[PDB]
């Protein structure tokens, strides 16, 4: 569960 | 494990995702690390080469990501304009 920025 | 200091400047995004955060959904490398860990790296974006997977980030523009949550570490990467100064632990 990986959060793009 | 090693402090490396990294600059990755939007165009327009840092181009990386991260994983982790205290109380949140854990990360692939270390499980009992409640850190914030870069865990996909776009092939050639702003963080190629810069950035690989299983960097802890523990400081962002003069920010510290020490006992951080990952809805914060992601708004306040996002609210940075321009360039991101990232602190990094890697092995
Ligand atoms: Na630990």
């Amino acid at each position: 569960f990986d959060f793009w920025v | 494990s090693m402090e490396i200091r990294v600059r990755v400047e939007k165009d327009p995004e840092l181009g990386f995702s991260i994983s982790g955060g205290v109380g949140g959904r854990g990360n692939p490398f270390r499980p009992d690390d409640d850190g914030i860990f870069v865990t996909r790296v776009q092939p050639e974006g702003p963080a190629s080469k810069l950035l690989q997977p299983g960097d802890k980030i523990i400081q962002a523009n003069g920010y510290s990501f020490i006992n951080i949550e990952m809805g914060q570490a992601v708004s306040l990467l996002k609210t940075f304009q321009n360039t991101v100064e990232l602190i990094i632990v890697r092995e």
